[PDB]
RNA sequence: CUGGGUUUGACAUGCAGAGAUGUCGCAGGUGGUGCAUGGCUGUCGUC
RNA sequence: ACUCGUGAGAGACUGCCCUCGGAGGAAGGUGGGGAUGACGUCAAGUCAUCAUGCCCCUUAUGUCCAGGGCUUCACACAUGCUACAAUGGCCGGUACAAAGGGCUGCGAUGCCGUGAGGUGGAGCGAAUCCUAAAGCCGGUCUCAGUUCGGAUCGGGGUCUGCAACUCGACCCCGUGAAGUCGGAGUCGCUAGUAAUCGCAGAUCAGCAACGCUGCGGUGAAUACGUUCCCG
């Protein structure tokens, strides 16, 4: 019930339970629970404690669960910002990065 | 907007294409070829393209204006096909639509006054069921433009069965250009 | 659209992309119909005057 | 034999009658399986049930064009014509019931300046 | 409508009841009849099974407890005698709208429970007819 | 994203092949914006055109995957 | 041993002149052919704005290519000589097959 | 707009270089004036 | 034979009892929609489609070329998609369109790949060849900013193109931002119409396309009335 990363979803199906982990969404959770493995309609309460640790060992090594992953996205931005690429000139003034028009409605980046 | 072209409006019923040739793969080229001819080269001009052959038929009031056989050779370079040229006459150049406009085009270009020059065309051509004629814009070197018309008999534009012969020409004065228009039913 | 930029379109483009298709009579860049190879405006001068065989108004 | 048209909304049907027990088939399929729908069930059988022949006749039918409500409504007019070719006793019943009318309902043309047929855009 | 009355739509009746096909269209949104009808057949045949134990008259007796005889209008408030057929339009259309407002999970259940409250006269649909009659009959002065 | 292969424009890379003899020296004028930075380049200057003037651009191993045009911003907003 | 004369042209009345002209030439050698058979008409459509800044106005411009299929059943050396030679359609495509 | 070239002007009467271009094998002008104009549309109004 | 494609035709005019209703007829009394814009208004738009009077540039305001730029951004208005959830989302089954487009083209079976694709070229200048979704029966989630929402961002890729940094969109994986039917005020629509759901085309190597112009699927509500505003 540890979830490896830390947090435990408050029950429900297992297919979606793994999406609350930062490394994993829907397709990689389908890949885990197929192989590891245990059915989609199984719930998080009705797993035994050793059945949770079979999920731990398989995905712990393979992907970034949270902090390792969390730092890598920021650390790639930190170099790219000062990397001098135009792509991270746009990071330093809080504007959109991927070649959008900033005349009307860039409010995801800029904010209210 | 006001008044669609009555030549184009009755294409299905009674007008018949000036160009009467068919193609598919060569269709872009034959339009580009005809644009060169009608700029280069008068009542009316028809064409009946066939592979390696063109009619290039002409209607003119004065047919005589030897020189045509040189103009064949001028067209021969642009087309690159066997030009079988015909120049034709037309009965009543008085009654023909573009030749009335070309008649008034000579008058206004030579500084004949427009109310004098118009009245000739409507009176003579009626001497057809009805005629409307209209000269438009910059008349006798006035500062502001105007358009006035004359008419005699009846000219129903909305009737599809009625064959209206339409014509246009831009007669070019010292001050600008006057656009003449001639409807003959 | 000028005289000089018309003869650009006639010339060999150097790269196969740059052939951009002016109108034949109109000499206008925008809205030149393929097949017709004519300016959109020019199409209405020709089609009303009975010049393009097989082309006529309209609806429906 | 009796062979009969029916149309609706550009949905071109065929029908043919043979006397027999109460069923009918649609390109090698049952009525219930082609139309799983209670509204379309009664609407096909309306000229049969109003006149009260019902179990007299087979129908074999071909279905082209349109959709489920189009082809279901098209069978009604196909049958309504076809039951007259049995005997024209049924015609004065079927006319007053109101099945011999095809719909001059058809989809209007989308016009320039307008997004659907009649609907203009926003203003001022 | 200025020049004269346009003709009213003809309306086909499994149950064979005018009111149910009228209810189907008031339920209907997005122009799809089948999902409109299966919610009606969900709610109607739920009220058949559990409580009322006949299908049509549970709705029809409940529909009397929605129907207003009188309505308010502003000349610029004059109360007006409502037509026999216009009373039925307000009867269905209110009954559907408060089913959309209700908190219960699905419209099979929401539209079912609304018809049961209209049979009693404790519902939000039956609440409105009193408010229209209250606003109508408190005036009367303005009617001339 | 040039699927298979990187792109450098051929007139650019010839000037870099001259620097091999010198092992790279000075800053070379560059009017092709469009070329990638192939790791032959690393530790070299060039003066890259802004559509106005030439901006000096030193190269490092961080700038390999990025294109040569990314380090000269063409329009200016201070306000 | 079957020849197919495919026609394409704009004017539907002008093909009815030619479709008769195919019959008279082949029915000299006598009988045979299907006759003409209608075949569906194509329609290219082109919407154009009526010089600048007025989008809502519009025209439409059809072009219709009417087509006939014919199908000659019997090839004969007397037929094929007369078929091409004396037959001349004016401003109408003919493709033998 | 910053440049690099050209001059009766592109139109009629392989090695170098960013590349055009080198060096060997009267025309023209999206240029001012739609309150100089023609032509072609919008609109009041399918009234 | 029945369709269906065209090609000829007939059939609706209150013609039989102002208008209420009759009998057939597939149809009613402007059957449905388009095409059509009188005499004129606004010195209405365009010298930038093309023409053109007058004036100006003639050693450049003409004329090639690479480079940028037309895609900026505190903001403001307008037009439109996607949404805010169970008349749902995901996912397995099973099925009904008619208009179209195709020679530097459209591209099938087949094997490779998670997929955009790669491979290879059958057939084809065409009623032959290539090109529905919503629905219905089941399953699963339980009124949560969620299995709603798909923006933004980080890694990687594919494809045309000499070249996708300025600025192409495509789909795999991580991230899951605002948003809980919207203030004053405002438009669209009288029946196969509103509302929703797809498909094709023109321009086009490629595509900023949710735009534009056409086609068909499902398919309502209400028109008591003329005082009330608008013309
Ligand atoms: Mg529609
Ligand atoms: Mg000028
Ligand atoms: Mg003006
Ligand atoms: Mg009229
Ligand atoms: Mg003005
Ligand atoms: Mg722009
Ligand atoms: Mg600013
Ligand atoms: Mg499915
Ligand atoms: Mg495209």
């Amino acid at each position: 019930a540890r979830l490896v990363g830390v947090d435990l979803p408050r029950d429900k199906r297992m297919e979606i339970a793994l999406t609350y982990i930062y490394g994993i969404g829907r397709t990689r959770s389908n890949e885990i629970l197929a192989a590891t493995g245990i059915d989609k309609n199984m719930r998080t309460k009705d797993l035994t404690d050793d059945q949770v640790t079979v999920l731990r060992d398989y995905i712990e090594g393979n992907l970034k669960v949270e902090g390792d992953l969390r730092r890598e996205v920021q650390a790639d931005i930190r170099r790219k910002i000062e990397i001098g690429c135009y792509q991270g000139l746009r990071h330093r003034r809080g504007l959109p990065v991927r070649g959008q028009r900033t005349k009307t409605n860039a409010r995801t980046r800029k904010g209210p | 907007g006001q008044k669609i072209n009555p030549h184009g409006f009755r294409l299905g019923i009674t007008t018949e294409w000036k160009s009467r040739w068919y193609a598919d793969k060569q269709y872009k080229d034959y339009v580009k070829e005809d644009v060169a001819i009608r700029k280069l080269l008068i009542a009316d001009v028809e064409i009946e393209r066939t592979r390696d052959r063109v009619r290039v038929d002409i209607h003119t009031a004065r047919p005589g204006i030897t020189e045509a056989d040189r103009i064949r050779a001028d067209l021969e370079k642009l087309t690159g096909k066997q030009v079988q040229l015909n120049i034709l006459e037309v009965k009543n150049p008085e009654s023909q639509a573009q030749l009335v406009a070309q008649g008034v085009a000579e008058q206004l270009s030579n500084r004949v006054a427009f109310r004098r020059a118009m009245r000739k065309a409507i009176q003579s051509a009626m001497r057809v069921k009805g005629i409307r004629v209209q000269c438009s814009g910059r008349l006798g070197g006035a500062e502001m433009s105007r358009s006035e018309f004359y008419r005699e008999g009846r000219v129903p534009l909305h009737t599809l069965r009625a064959d209206i012969d339409y014509g246009l020409y831009e007669a070019k004065t010292t001050f600008g250009r006057i656009g003449v228009k001639v409807w003959i039913y | 659209a000028k005289k000089a930029l018309v003869h650009k379109a006639n010339k060999k483009p150097k790269f196969a992309v740059r052939a951009y298709t002016r109108c034949n009579k109109c000499g206008r860049p925008h809205s030149v119909y393929r097949k017709f190879g004519l300016c959109r405006i020019c199409l209405r001068e020709m089609a009303h005057a009975g010049e393009l065989p097989g082309v006529q108004k309209s609806s429906w | 034999p009796i062979q009969t048209v029916g149309r609706r909304k550009e949905a071109v049907v065929r029908v043919r009658l043979v006397p027999g027990t109460g069923q009918f088939n649609l390109d090698g399929r049952t009525l219930e399986n082609y139309f799983p729908n209670k509204v379309h069930q009664q609407l096909i059988k309306a000229p049969l049930v109003t006149v009260d022949r019902v179990d007299q006749f087979d129908i074999y039918a071909h279905l082209d064009g349109g959709g489920p409500s189009g082809q279901a409504g098209a069978l009604r007019l196909a049958i309504a014509r076809a039951l007259i070719l049995v005997q024209p006793e049924d015609r004065p019943a079927l006319k007053k019931a109101g099945f011999l009318t095809r719909d001059p309902r058809a989809i209007e043309r989308k016009k320039y300046g307008l997004k659907k047929a009649r609907k203009a855009p926003q203003y001022s | 409508p200025r020049k004269g009355p346009a003709p009213k739509r003809p309306l086909v009746n499994v149950y064979g009841s005018q009111l149910v096909t009228q209810l189907v269209n008031k339920v209907l949104l997005e122009g799809k009849k089948s999902l409109a009808e299966r919610i009606v057949y969900g709610a109607l045949e739920q009220a058949r099974e559990k409580t009322g134990t006949d299908p049509v008259v549970t709705l029809k007796r409940a529909l009397d407890n929605v129907k207003p005889a009188l309505e308010v209008r502003s000349r610029r408030q004059v109360p007006v005698e409502v037509r026999p057929d216009r009373s039925t339009t307000l009867a269905l259309r209110w009954l559907v709208n408060f089913s959309r407002q209700r908190r219960e999970k699905t419209m099979v259940e929401r539209l079912a429970n609304e018809i049961l409250d209209a049979s009693n006269g404790l519902g939000a649909s039956v609440k409105r007819r009193e408010d229209t009659h209250k606003m109508a009959e408190a005036n009367r002065a303005f009617a001339h | 994203s040039l699927k298979k292969g990187p792109f450098v424009d051929d007139h650019l890379l010839k000037k870099v092949d001259v620097q091999n003899e010198k092992n790279t020296k000075q800053v070379i004028k560059t009017w092709s914006r469009r070329s990638t930075i192939i790791p032959d380049f690393i530790g070299h200057t060039f003066a890259v055109h802004d559509g106005r003037k030439h901006v000096p651009v030193f190269v490092t191993e961080a700038m390999v995957g990025h294109k040569l045009g990314e380090f000269a911003p063409t329009r200016t907003f201070k306000g | 041993q079957k020849i197919r004369i495919r026609l394409k042209a704009y004017d539907h009345e002008a093909i009815d002149a030619s479709a008769r002209k195919i019959v008279e030439t082949v029915t000299r050698t006598g009988a045979s052919v299907v006759g003409p058979v209608p075949l569906p008409t194509e329609k290219n459509v082109y919407c154009v704005i009526r010089p600048h800044k007025y989008k809502d106005s519009r025209e439409h411009f059809e072009m219709r290519t009417h087509k006939r299929l014919i199908d000659i059943l019997d090839p004969t050396p007397k037929t094929v000589d007369a078929l091409m030679r004396i037959d001349l359609p004016a401003s109408v495509d003919v493709n033998i097959q």
